């Protein structure tokens, strides 16, 4: 869970983001796949190069998810239950990878948000992000 | 580790647009303010008390210039960091006893506070090329744990 | 989270440390201690010395709070607000070290309940002691 | 990294205990029962639908024999892991992909399994031995990382 604070930070981040999500979500994979090659090979079937439809269309998914954890800070484990079923359990993605792509959102978050990208928020990012990834990594049947 | 020869002239060129008073500074108390448990390790520099305390801290603020200078000279060694930094390594480890995921933590904040300050110039590339770089810091200051 | 299963699966196993919680807590601390001696700096103004009265007397409170965080685990990050006050703010204890007691938890039980420390049941463990630390290393007072 | 010759001697005194053909699967099994990720590396190895289908598994339990006697051979040379898994860390990270946290955690999984059956016999400074053995095994083989 969040801070009163952290929950006013994120929403103010994440509201200047707006309508730009999406493509802030692609440019992150993109970061992370040129960053962290290895997080490549959990997409065996899509065509990772600069500017693919595929990318762009996952950007899209995952910037929505973020989107939709926003709107339901206090409950994701619930908001984002059906994720985690698919990253734990189906794809078995290590949980070391949570921190690359979220290592990357902030630093697209960074590169674009150059005044909301303050100490405090950027401290409530990265707390929002862990909360987010440590949902999506758990498993309870 | 290993930078490709642009990645090397990437890097290399984004370093000297930056400002070498303020980017350690900003980097060492964003991680002092992002991951709290690093302040245990800085008790003597003052106040630490709140977020903004720490921000504003000027010993915090003047050992960053330090923490730059380090990382300029394992800039300027790429191909021998470890070298570079053994002395560094060994107070860090030895003496210190700072956990080595903590260099992984400032390499990356400090790929932000990069990020923040140039904006879209941080191409994907080279943020790939620096974390080369900031990954290779962090090995070489946790050799003498090796 | 904790799954039905983990949650029987610890409180079938705790249920069993018995009157051997102080000391089990006082060997596991010992084991990190010893092991990972930079776990040390943490107590300052403790004899840690071999069979010290200090580390026995800890070793029962280091316990106990499991004891309650069992007995609390749909909501344990309430049955321990407060060590998580003094551990995460006041102390400032590198996360690292909540894994290294974790380890050396599980290892005092593998080496003395063999037949309880099952596959399954060191996996539910597992996931309990990481979940006792994330509430530890936690933000939201 | 350095044990002392008289832990040096207690590491290779408890090994020789060691079932050979069992100990490498059950922490093997063990691995991917407690970290579920870990089975994405071992799909090809058949059944891992539950716990015990992972620790009756023969492909994992021969495979774990192959672990245990790496394991075997950086004992049997402590001063040159580098060397001895210079290749193997070269697989490990190049051919598989495989993020080094989990040489940590399969090492400590190796650790509690000897706790599990030396019983009172693991004692806390054996085990400080052998901690050192395990980490000095994880970071030979995450070299070719770096
Ligand atoms: C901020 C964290 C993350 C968010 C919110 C997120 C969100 C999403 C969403 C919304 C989907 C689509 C689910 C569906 O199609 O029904 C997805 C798919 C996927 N995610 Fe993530 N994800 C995250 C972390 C990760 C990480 C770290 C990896 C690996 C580096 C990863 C690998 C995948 C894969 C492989 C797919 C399936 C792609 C396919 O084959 O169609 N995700 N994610
Ligand atoms: C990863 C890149 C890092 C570099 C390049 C580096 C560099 C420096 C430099 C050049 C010094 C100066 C000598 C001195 O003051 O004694 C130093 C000191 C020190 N560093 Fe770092 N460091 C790094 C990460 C860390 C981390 C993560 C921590 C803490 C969690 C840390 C804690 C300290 C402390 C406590 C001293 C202070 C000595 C004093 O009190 O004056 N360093 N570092
Ligand atoms: C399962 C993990 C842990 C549990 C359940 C736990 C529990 C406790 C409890 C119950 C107290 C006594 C509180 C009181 O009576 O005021 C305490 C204090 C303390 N703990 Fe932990 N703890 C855990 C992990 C750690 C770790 C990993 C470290 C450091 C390596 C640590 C360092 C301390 C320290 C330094 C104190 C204060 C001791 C003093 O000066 O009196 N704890 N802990
Ligand atoms: C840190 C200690 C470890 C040791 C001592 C070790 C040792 C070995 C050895 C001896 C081999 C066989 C190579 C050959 O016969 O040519 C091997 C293969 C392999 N290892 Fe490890 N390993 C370790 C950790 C890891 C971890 C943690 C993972 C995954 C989380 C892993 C995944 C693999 C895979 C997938 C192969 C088998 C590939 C196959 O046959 O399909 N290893 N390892």
């Amino acid at each position: 869970v969040l801070s009163p604070a952290d929950k006013t930070n994120v929403k103010a981040a994440w509201g200047k983001v707006g309508a730009h999500a999406g493509e802030y979500g692609a440019e992150a994979l993109e970061r992370m796949f040129l960053s962290f090659p290895t997080t490549k090979t959990y997409f065996p079937h899509f065509d990772l190069s600069h500017g693919s439809a595929q990318v762009k269309g996952h950007g899209k998914k995952v910037a929505d998810a973020l989107t939709n954890a926003v709107a339901h800070v206090d409950d994701m484990p619930n908001a984002l239950s059906a994720l985690s079923d698919l990253h734990a359990h189906k794809l078995r993605v290590d949980p070391v990878n949570f921190k690359l792509l979220s290592h990357c959102l902030l630093v697209t978050l960074a590169a674009h948000l150059p005044a909301e990208f303050t100490p405090a928020v950027h401290a409530s990012l990265d707390k929002f992000l862990a909360s987010v990834s440590t949902v999506l990594t758990s498993k309870y049947r | 580790v290993h930078l490709t020869p642009e990645e090397k002239s990437a890097v290399t060129a984004l370093w000297g647009k930056v400002n070498v008073d303020e980017v350690g500074g900003e980097a060492l108390g964003r991680l002092l303010v992002v991951y709290p448990w690093t302040q245990r390790f800085f008790e003597s520099f003052g106040d630490l008390s709140t977020p903004d305390a720490v921000m504003g801290n000027p010993k915090v603020k003047a050992h960053g210039k330090k923490v730059l200078g380090a990382f300029s000279d394992g800039l300027a060694h790429l191909d021998n960091l470890k070298g570079t930094f053994a002395t560094l390594s060994e107070l860090h480890c030895d003496k210190l006893h700072v956990d080595p995921e903590n260099f992984r933590l400032l390499g990356n904040v400090l790929v932000c506070v990069l990020a923040h300050h140039f904006g879209k110039e941080f191409t994907p590339p080279v943020q790939a090329a620096y974390q080369k770089v900031v990954a290779g810091v962090a090995n070489a200051l946790a050799h003498k744990y090796h």
